[PDB]
């Protein structure tokens, strides 16, 4: 396939950034929870 | 110099197939020879060398004295 | 033992249903209901394909019972061939629905 | 009774781009406003009883 | 040169080695010099310059089979970064083991797993082939 | 405007693009679940709890990633997008009635996690059988929640295939017989009528669970003269062909992706993949009982579901080879979807191989609620059904979008997918053999290596996951806007531009019949 | 179902025609290149003058590419072409690829 | 003009080989996880009873 | 404009309040069972039928009024029905495997016998036969209606459809009383299951069959049929043989064979 | 078979007519002589609390959570009877 | 009409690809939470 | 008088996995000659064979269930 | 018992074990076989640039690919029945022991001629005894005699269990209201170990199957014991 050049180019900072905001997004409220089981279970 | 031969031209690709479809069947006989021989039969010798001369009270006696059985001590 | 009192087709159909039944009577396929039959196909003899624009799509079963159908656009001008059996295609542009 | 499907052709072909579930005229509306109004507030009455059995009443 | 989402209906260009003549070529447009070059085209080859023959392929063809073919070191970024997520992988079981792992059951200390085997060994577990098989009952030793 | 076109639609490209959100979503969902189980495993001990959240766990899982990802996506989403355009139709048949089934599945999904929510869950399997599943020992709303998520999908899903097997039948061009559409759409047609002829017995069955629970009927109750082995054929009557509703679409996904990546205008042997479609569709319907080797059945009944479910094997090997066969003298281009296709035939032969030592009987009473069969069952879900799903999405993704995936990133998340999925499931047959059972939340000691190593291939496979949703995202944030596509004479579907319009084939296509 | 001859044959006279068009030329060539074979000598050498009727000079030069292209590995196919079209090439003016820098990646 | 990859991709393969491995052997080995391999060979048999 | 014959349908809510319909009914029908209170049930059923009312309005008023229906669009309704009542025949086919499974294989706690023990089963020849004879005549009477719409006989039409729809009502209300007068009730074992499961649910389609029905009889008296054109009525009828087949198999299976 | 009676000539509204009235109907006024007829009460059996039947695992939804939806008092007991 | 073409034929926007981020993280990502949580509210019962 | 009873033979009338009715066919079996014996004047040693197979056979749970049936008049088979 | 890192199944215990070993390494090596031909097959169509795209006659190849798997399966069904029927046929045992599935604990009873039954339950890991496996071993063992043919019979006074002893090639649904008869024949003396095999509720994991087979005098004098 042959496509056009990025109309709005993502240079590597920004991919960093979505690529962090991304996992942090599945990593963040799961690792909250797992991290306090026992809190929620010996409760 | 000197000119160059004509080398074959036509049906190089049906003629690597064939040659190689070969060659797995020969590998696939090899194979069956090497599993039948290192598993299946290894398998058998196994299971009929361990009881040829297998001694089941003896086993048992063994087990007794050991501690293991709640009927046996 | 039977009267009346049922409407027709012909006095009640309506919309596209009536366009269809009545452009049937006259032999026409406006709206694309019959396989158009295949000319010859040569550049003389182009398969005619009707359109409401400049272009359409073509599909060409080359050969009776391939079941690889070859698609391509047909534009308006200068007859095009089929990519696969070179058969003429040649777009016919028009008016009011086929 | 007489045939009047012509006055129903003509009413719901008239070309005033309204949809077809509302061309009929103001009494489409309201019944459909009765129902959208009905679904949408009893699915939240939904979700309320679920959030209710979610949680035990000893 | 320049193509355009509103021409997709009409016929483009490719190079592809399994198509070797595309549709349309390259190059459409031509300067009054490219224009005189196509008007010597129709005269004899011989009297072109490798220049003018190089600039006639470059009308009609983007690239040459040589370029369109060739490779790349996509590979060393490909490898080289999954091997960099699988090994993130390993920094998510870090500190699943450290914040969400308790202790693992007694069974597993030392002296359990001696006095288990032991007693594997004294019920004769798998002794054909699979754990007492492997052990010498008369050397009081595993197998060699 | 919004809510006239999103949720008032009548158009099968954006019906389609709301099924592949609502699958993806879904895929979430099931993925957390998914990983929820392996970290119960991933150490000897109990993580979350005893058994009952353990299993609501699993139970989930499987419905999710069944019924609200893989059927969403491979019917709702991609044969809503592709079927009317391959036959150059200009919509469904029914294209309202095609709006409603995508509109049950949310209300379906919501029942799904309120089932979960209310009392202590439906801990029951996904196969809910009683007594487990009845009224004594389950007690409350859960398992009734659930039966009523299965009737809404199994409602979206019957109204779904009688769209489109009346679109398919009745919408191709004039000219065009059954036998010059493309595998994709025989596919489908196939996977309709199996949906249309399996689910309303799945509904009967638990229709009757249903009323044991609540009517006091005695159907599967044998105090009332009834038979708990009697929903267990009602279920797996429908079960088996349910499992090839799941690959059927994948397999016609393969052969368009296969071919295209070959660059053939054709797959190896049409009318052999249409005959091995249908001959697979017809024996999924006479081997349910397979899935019932340790229940008591006579032995000629034994004898009889043995060698009816093995023949499966030989129209499955005209499509395998007829896939290498596409492949052959190919000018190979190694894009990310023929990665995805490639792994796919492989791997989804493992596990063809592997229901194929399951289908012996005699067998199977030491490998039955082992995780030899959970082995088998995810190399043809997690390499199979989802690697057809991966290898269409990269694939057609710049039609539905009009914008290209990054490829680099994309071959990347497939190597990442690769590892993990292999690593999460080999080991489990040696767990299998070895006698592991089904649904434990907790293991004996020897078991622990396995299911550590399980475990760690389940992250892998997380990280994939993450990693898809920033493929997806960068795509939309650099806007690459497709510009020419190859082998359109091939596939229609890419003939009317990158995203097409929202009418296509307003005007039909031309097709004559010589 | 034909000799190889008859095969090479069809394809000469293909090519040969004298008002062959352009259309005609990619189709046979694009065509040709599906088969498993490098095309014999005789076939290009009739191509080659069809470009040449044609006033093509650049779909000559592809032409040469795609024969060393259909041969793959077999590295010993292309230079034995070249060989025997060299008086073609000499009487038309065509310059091989290599000849025109276009084997350079 | 040399891509992405000419520019980089040495050393994301490098980089990205040598920390995976790393990572993989510190998780593997430091940090108390119960692989339960074989007794075979590295137990040796107690008295239990 | 289209140079095609299908139908492109204007956006609609309908499949919205419908979907939304089906949400409320079942977590209606959970909070009837587990929380004593049958509000979300009532509220859903509402919104149910106003759905399919609207809806089927809507087809009206394209076909009849706009004149969508097209040949091609009515052999694609053709095929909907067709499918439509395959899907429910294996629907029906799941509750005579259980009641097959269960009365071909009686457990001990039945007495070993079918009947079971302490079953005293209606006389098939009774109240049974004369719903059998109901039916078939209804067969035979929509048979009528339908030929007198196709030669254009309006009167004869509305007196054959109101014929078979008085017999629709006539096995409905038979049924009714059967159920009230049965000396088993559901909850008498497996017997008890299956025969009132299985004719239950017949009796329903029953009433959605004598439903269609009368929405046929009133477009009908509004002249909306064509002698031609009249697909409504085919499929009514089509989806009226079906119930009057199913019958005849509760009839052998459950009442004759199972007394 | 052939039934017993001929006709055949053509398919039409007047002979589905004359079936209509000439057998079908006829045949249901014929049962419904047979079945009105055979009507009354039978004496309802002796009541054994049989454990395969009045089945209660779940109180029913409605009244008093222990009668069938269409309780008939002559011909249904109870787990524990008749109704008195 | 309705828009057409890349980017408009979709019920979210892309036309800021920050915002396009927040969308779609609050998207997946309450999807993955979900069944944390569920295990969280039925443990934090009994 | 045929005893070294050990355990139920093989009987062909219930040859598969499922045994149900074979526990069932003997329970009933020996409670009709039990019945008949004990009635017209004889004894229900003759029925010891059914007993045995039965108690061999049955779960002890079956066997309680049906005998409280029997007496308390809702055993729904025939004897 | 499974053992750590094991790969295979338990070694045998019975004749039908050892039988079902070998139809599975037959089995296995034809799973081998075809695995890695389509692995190879595979690799041989993407390692070359030749190329040949045009239309391709199937009709020929297409009956190796469907006679040859043909074969394959019937050399893979013909053993597999053998054993099948050989499980199946009639055997006269010498003891029928019942075996009733409870949530969550199995029950024992031996009644062929005293009324001897018991629960069976799994050891808790805070009280095994140095040495006993955690999750496997039970309070009370279902003692059995050695090298004697013995009828287990199988059901459940609640949910669907499922009795299983994998080292003996054993398991039967335990169905409620339904009696499942399997046969059970040990070569050797020992313990031998399996696992509820039916999802059951919270305890599915926690109910263990122990069989301690012994010398026949052992057996009776326990049996007397245990009244
Ligand atoms: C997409 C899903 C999918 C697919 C396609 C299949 C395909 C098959 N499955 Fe599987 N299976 C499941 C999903 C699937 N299965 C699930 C979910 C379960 C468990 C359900 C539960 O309990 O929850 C399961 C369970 C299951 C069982 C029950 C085991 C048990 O519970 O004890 C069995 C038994 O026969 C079985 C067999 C087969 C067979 C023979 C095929 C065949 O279709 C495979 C045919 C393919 C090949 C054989 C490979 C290609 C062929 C060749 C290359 C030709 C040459 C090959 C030979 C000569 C052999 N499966
Ligand atoms: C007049 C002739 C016809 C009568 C119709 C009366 C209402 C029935 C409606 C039809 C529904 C059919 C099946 C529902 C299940 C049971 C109803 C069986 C028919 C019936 O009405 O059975 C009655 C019991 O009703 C009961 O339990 C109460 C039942 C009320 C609640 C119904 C439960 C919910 C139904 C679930 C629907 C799922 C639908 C399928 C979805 C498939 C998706 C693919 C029998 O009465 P009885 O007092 O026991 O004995 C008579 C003694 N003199
Ligand atoms: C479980 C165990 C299963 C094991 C399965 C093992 C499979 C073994 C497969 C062996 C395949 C052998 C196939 C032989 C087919 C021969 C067809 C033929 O004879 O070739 C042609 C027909 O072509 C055509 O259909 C197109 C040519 C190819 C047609 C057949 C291609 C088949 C390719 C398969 C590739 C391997 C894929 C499957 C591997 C399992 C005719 O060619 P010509 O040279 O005349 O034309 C060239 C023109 N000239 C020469 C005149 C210049
Ligand atoms: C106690 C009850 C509780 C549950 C509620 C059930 C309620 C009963 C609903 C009964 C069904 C009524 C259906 C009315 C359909 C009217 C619309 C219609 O019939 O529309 C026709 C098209 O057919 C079409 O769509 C036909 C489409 C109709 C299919 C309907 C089939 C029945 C489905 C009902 C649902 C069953 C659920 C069963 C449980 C599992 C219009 O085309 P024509 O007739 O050719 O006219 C055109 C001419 O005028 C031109 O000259
Ligand atoms: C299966 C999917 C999950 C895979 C594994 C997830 C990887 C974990 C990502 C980090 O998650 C965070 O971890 C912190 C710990 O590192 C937690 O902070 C907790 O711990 C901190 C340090 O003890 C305290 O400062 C905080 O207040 C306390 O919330 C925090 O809540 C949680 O969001
Ligand atoms: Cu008992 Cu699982
Ligand atoms: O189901 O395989
Ligand atoms: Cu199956
Ligand atoms: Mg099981
Ligand atoms: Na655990
Ligand atoms: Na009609
Ligand atoms: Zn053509």
């Amino acid at each position: 396939i042959t496509a056009k050049p990025a109309k709005t180019p993502t240079s590597p900072k920004e991919q960093a950034i979505g690529l962090s905001v991304t996992f942090l997004s599945f990593l963040l409220p799961a690792g909250w929870v797992l991290y306090h089981l026992d809190n929620y279970k010996k409760s | 110099s000197t000119a160059l031969a004509k080398p074959q031209m036509r049906g190089l690709l049906a003629r690597r197939l064939r040659f190689h479809i070969v060659g797995a069947f020969m590998v696939s006989l090899g194979f069956a020879t090497f599993y039948k021989f290192a598993v299946a039969e290894k398998r058998k010798k196994a299971y009929a060398d361990f009881y040829r001369n297998y001694d089941s009270m003896k086993d048992f006696e063994e087990m007794r004295k050991a501690g293991i059985f709640q009927s046996a001590k | 033992a039977s009267g009346g009192g049922v409407p027709t087709d012909e006095e009640q159909a309506t919309g596209l249903e009536r366009e269809v039944m009545l452009a049937a009577r006259k032999g026409q396929d406006p709206y694309n209901i019959l396989a158009p039959k295949a000319t010859s196909g040569t550049k003389e003899d182009p398969n005619l394909v009707p359109s409401i624009t400049n272009k359409r799509i073509v599909g060409c079963i080359c050969e009776e019972d391939n079941s690889t159908v070859i698609w391509f656009w047909l534009h308006k001008g200068e007859a095009q061939r089929c990519p696969s059996c070179g058969t003429h295609y040649k777009l016919v542009p028009h008016q009011l629905a086929h | 009774f007489e045939n009047r499907v012509a006055e129903k052709q003509k009413l719901f072909q008239e070309d005033n781009g309204l949809p077809v579930h509302l061309k009929g005229g103001a009494t489409d509306n309201i019944l459909y406003r009765v129902t959208m109004t009905l679904c949408l507030g009893g699915t939240l009455y939904s979700l309320y009883c679920l959030g209710w059995a979610s949680f035990p009443h000893k | 040169s320049v193509v355009k989402s509103e021409d997709y209906a009409l016929p483009s260009y490719v190079d592809r080695r399994d198509y070797p003549l595309p549709d349309v070529a390259h190059v459409k447009n031509l300067s009054a010099s490219q224009k005189a070059l196509k008007e010597k085209e129709k005269a004899s080859w011989s009297s072109l310059s490798i220049d003018e023959k190089v600039e006639l392929y470059r009308l009609k063809f983007k690239e040459s089979f040589a370029e369109m073919n060739r490779s790349t070191n996509e590979w060393k970024t490909v490898v080289g970064a999954a091997m960099f997520f699988i090994g993130f992988t390993a920094l998510l079981l870090i500190w699943e083991k450290h914040y969400v792992y308790g202790p693992i059951p007694h069974t597993f200390e030392e002296e359990w797993v001696a006095k288990q085997t032991k007693r594997m060994l004294d019920m004769k577990v798998a002794p054909i082939q699979g754990f007492s098989a492997k052990w010498d009952y008369d050397k009081n030793e595993w197998k060699k | 405007m919004f809510i006239n076109r999103w949720l008032f639609s009548t158009n099968h490209k954006d019906i389609g693009t709301l099924y592949l959100l609502f699958g993806a979503w879904a895929g979430m969902v099931g993925t957390a679940l998914s990983l929820l189980i392996r970290a119960e495993l991933g150490q000897p001990g109990t993580l979350l709890g005893d058994d009952q959240i353990y299993n609501v766990v699993v139970t989930a899982h499987a419905f999710v990633m069944i019924f609200f990802m893989v059927m969403p996506i491979m019917i709702g989403g991609f044969g809503n997008w592709l079927v009317p355009l391959m036959i150059g139709a200009p919509d469904m048949a029914f294209p309202r009635m095609n709006n409603m089934s995508f509109w049950l599945l949310p209300p379906s999904f919501l029942l799904l996690l309120a089932s979960s929510m209310v009392e202590a869950g439906a801990g029951t399997g996904w196969t809910v059988y009683p007594p487990l599943a009845g009224n004594l020992a389950h007690a409350g709303a859960s398992v009734d929640l659930t039966i009523f998520s299965l009737h809404l999908a199994g409602v979206s899903s019957i109204l779904g295939a009688i769209n489109f097997i009346t679109t398919i039948i009745n919408m191709k061009p004039p000219a065009m017989s059954q036998y010059q559409t493309p595998l994709f759409v025989w596919s489908v047609m196939i996977t309709a009528v199996l949906l249309l002829l399996s689910l309303p017995v799945l509904a009967a069955g638990i229709t009757m669970l249903l009323t044991d629970r609540n009517l006091n009927t005695t159907f599967f109750d044998p105090a009332g003269g009834g038979d708990p082995i009697l929903y267990q054929h009602l279920f797996w009557f429908f079960g088996h062909p349910e499992v090839y509703i799941l690959i059927l679409p994948g397999f016609g996904m393969i052969s368009h992706i296969v071919t295209y990546y070959s660059g053939k205008k054709e797959p190896f042997g049409y009318m052999g993949m249409v005959w091995a479609m249908m001959s697979i569709g017809f024996l999924g319907f006479i081997v349910w009982a397979h899935h019932m080797f340790t229940v008591g059945m006579d032995v000629d009944t034994r004898a009889y579901f043995t060698s009816a479910t093995m023949i499966i094997a030989i129209p499955t090997g005209v499509k395998v080879f007829s896939w290498l066969a596409t492949l052959h003298g190919g000018n190979i281009k190694w894009s990310p979807a023929m990665m995805w296709a490639l792994g796919f035939i492989f791997l989804f032969t493992v596990g063809g191989l592997t229901g194929i030592v399951l289908a012996n009987s005699s067998l199977d009473i030491v490998l039955h609620d082992t995780y030899y069969v959970v082995a088998h069952f995810h190399y043809v879900l997690s390499m199979g059904a989802v690697f057809a799903i991966m290898g269409g999405f990269v694939h057609w993704f710049p039609l539905f979008s009009g914008y290209t995936l990054n490829d680099t990133w994309a071959k990347i998340h497939f190597a990442i997918m690769f590892v993990g999925v292999n690593m999460t499931f080999f080991p489990q047959h040696f767990l299998g053999l070895s006698g592991m059972p089904r649904r434990y939340s907790d293991y004996p000691d020897a078991y622990t290596m396995w299911n550590t190593i399980s475990s760690m291939g389940s992250f892998i496979s997380l990280t994939a996951v993450m990693l898809m949703v920033f493929i997806i995202w960068e795509a939309f944030a650099s806007k690459r806007e497709v510009l020419t596509v190859d082998l359109t004479t091939t596939n229609l579907e890419w003939l009317n531009g990158c995203p097409p319009p929202y009418h296509t084939f307003e005007e039909p296509t031309y097709v004559n019949l010589k | 179902h034909e000799t190889d001859e008859e095969f090479d044959a069809r394809w000469v006279t293909y090519f040969n025609k004298p008002d062959i068009d352009a259309w005609e030329l990619r189709k046979g060539m694009n065509t040709l290149v599906g088969y498993d074979l490098v095309p014999e000598p005789k076939i290009i050498d009739a191509a080659l003058r069809a470009c040449r009727r044609l006033n093509d000079f650049a779909s000559a030069v592809r032409i040469l590419e795609v024969v060393k292209d259909k041969a793959g590995p077999h590295k010993e196919i292309y230079p034995y072409v070249i060989q025997e079209l060299r008086p073609t090439l000499n009487e038309l003016g065509i310059s091989t690829p290599e000849e025109l820098g276009l084997d350079k990646v | 003009a040399p891509d992405f990859h000419d520019k980089y991709g040495n050393a994301v393969l490098a980089s990205g080989a040598t920390f995976c491995v790393a990572v993989w052997v510190y998780m593997a080995t430091q940090i108390g996880i119960e692989w339960n391999p074989s007794p075979v060979g590295r137990v040796t048999p107690k008295e239990w009873r | 404009h289209q140079t095609h014959a299908y139908h492109m349908v204007n956006p609609s809510p309908w499949p919205l309040t419908g979907a939304l319909s089906a949400l409320l009914m079942t977590s209606g029908l959970t909070m009837w069972f587990h929380f004593n209170s049958m509000t979300l049930l009532m509220i859903g059923l509402t919104t149910n039928m106003l759905t399919m009312y609207q809806w089927w309005r809507d087809v009206i008023r394209e076909s009849t009024f706009q004149g969508h229906h097209t040949p091609a669009v009515q052999k694609g309704l053709r095929y909907g029905m067709i499918l439509f009542i395959i899907s429910e025949v294996l629907f029906f086919t799941g509750f005579f495997w259980a009641f097959y499974h269960s009365s071909l294989a009686p457990t001990p706690e039945l007495g070993g016998c079918w009947p079971p023990t302490g079953i005293h089963p209606l006389n098939p020849l009774e109240v049974p036969l004369l719903n059998t004879s109901v039916l078939l005549a209804s067969g035979v009477s929509i048979t009528w209606a339908h030929h007198s719409l196709m030669e254009g006989d309006r009167k004869h039409m509305l007196q054959a459809l109101f014929i078979t729809i008085t017999l629709g009502v006539y096995f409905t209300l038979l049924q009714a009383s059967e159920y009230y007068e049965a000396p088993f009730t559901i909850s008498d074992g497996v017997y008890g299951s299956t025969f009132f499961v299985a004719t239950g649910f017949h009796g329903l389609h029953v009433i959605i069959g004598s439903t269609f029905l009368i929405v046929c009889f009133f477009r009908q008296l509004k002249f909306h049929f064509t002698s031609n054109h009249h697909f409504g009525f085919e499929a009514a009828a089509w989806y009226w043989h079906f119930v009057d087949v199913v019958w005849l198999f509760l009839y052998v299976s459950i009442y004759w064979w199972g007394s | 078979a052939s039934a017993a009676k001929g006709d055949h000539g053509g398919t039409g509204a007047r002979t589905w007519r004359f079936l209509t009235f000439g057998l079908a109907l006829p045949s249901v006024a014929l049962c419904t002589l047979n079945s009105w007829l055979h009507s009354g009460h039978r004496e309802r059996p002796a009541f054994i609390p049989y454990h395969h039947l009045r089945i209660r695992t779940k109180p029913f939804s409605w009244g008093d959570g222990n009668h069938t939806f269409f309780h008939n008092p002559r011909v249904n007991p109870l787990p524990t009877g008749y109704e008195k | 009409h309705y828009e057409e073409g890349p980017g408009k034929n979709i019920p979210f926007s892309v036309e800021n690809k920050w915002r396009l981020l927040a969308m779609m993280t609050l998207f997946f990502g309450s999807g993955f939470a979900a069944p944390f949580f569920i295990v969280r509210h039925q443990l934090l019962k009994k | 008088k045929i005893k070294n009873y050990q355990t139920a033979p093989f009987d062909s009338r219930f040859p598969n996995q499922n045994q149900t009715r074979n526990c069932w066919q003997n329970y009933l079996d020996f409670h009709r000659c039990e019945k008949a014996m004990t009635a017209k004047g004889g004894d229900v040693s003759v029925c010891e064979w059914y007993r045995r197979v039965y108690k061999s056979l049955c779960p002890i749970s079956w066997v309680s269930t049906w005998d409280d049936r029997r007496a308390e008049g809702t055993f729904p088979g025939k004897i | 018992m499974a053992y750590p890192m094991q790969l295979g199944f338990q070694d045998a215990t019975s004749p039908i074990m050892e039988e079902l070993l070998h139809f599975h390494d037959h089995t296995l090596m034809i799973v081998f076989l075809i695995s890695s031909l389509v692995l190879y097959i595979i690799s041989l169509m993407l390692t070359t640039k030749l190329t040949h795209t045009s239309t391709m006659d199937a009709q020929e190849v297409e009956t190796i690919w469907t006679i040859l798997p043909a074969i394959i399966l019937i050399l893979i069904a013909l053993p597999s029945l053998r054993i099948l029927y050989m499980m199946d046929e009639i055997n006269n045992p010498s003891l029928t022991v019942k075996t009733m599935g409870h949530q969550w604990y199995w029950s024992y009873e031996y009644t062929d001629y005293e009324d001897l039954s018991f629960d069976s339950y799994m050891i808790p890991t805070s009280e095994l005894k140095p040495g006993e496996l955690r999750l496997l071993e039970v309070d009370n063992r279902v003692v059995l005699p050695m090298e004697m043919t013995i009828r287990m019979l199988v059901s459940s006074e609640d949910v669907l269990h499922s009795w299983a002893v994998p080292s003996l090639g054993l398991k039967t649904d335990a169905i409620p209201g339904r009696l499942n008869q399997t046969t059970l024949m040990s070569s050797r003396p020992g313990l031998y170990y399996g696992q509820c095999s039916e999802i059951c509720g919270s305890n599915h994991s926690f109910m263990p199957i122990v069989l301690e087979l012994v010398p026949l005098k052992y057996f009776e004098k326990w049996s007397a014991s245990m009244l």
